[PDB]
């Protein structure tokens, strides 16, 4: 029984060596998302479609 | 008579340069003013003007 109960234990940090890997991915990702924002807004700015600009008066 | 066309010559300027750079000036002034980096103006619209 005490060595089953030490199998378990080696499952269990077993699993928290994935959730450590899938948190990992997941900053990754994160730190991606962030980027895509920032282009989005500098795209937003430098975009070709604007067509305002200041008015003389 | 050259000191008095220098006198007028230097009067001529400060009338001419203080009228016209003063508007000018306020009228670069205005559109600067008015110039903004948001997603509305286009950005070499307001460089170029």
């Amino acid at each position: 029984e005490l060595q089953a109960r030490i199998a378990g234990e080696q499952a269990a940090i077993q699993n928290e060596t994935t959730k450590l890997q899938m948190i990992a991915q997941l900053r990754q990702a994160e730190q991606a998302l962030i980027s895509e924002q920032r282009r989005e807004r500098n795209m937003r700015i430098l975009s070709s479609g604007n067509q305002g600009m200041p008015t003389i008066q | 008579d050259q000191w008095a066309q220098q006198v007028l010559n230097y009067g001529l300027l400060i009338v001419l340069f203080a009228a016209v750079f003063g508007l000018l000036m306020q009228i670069f002034g205005s559109y600067m003013a008015d110039l903004r980096f948001d997603g509305a103006q286009n950005v070499a619209y307001a460089i170029g003007g």
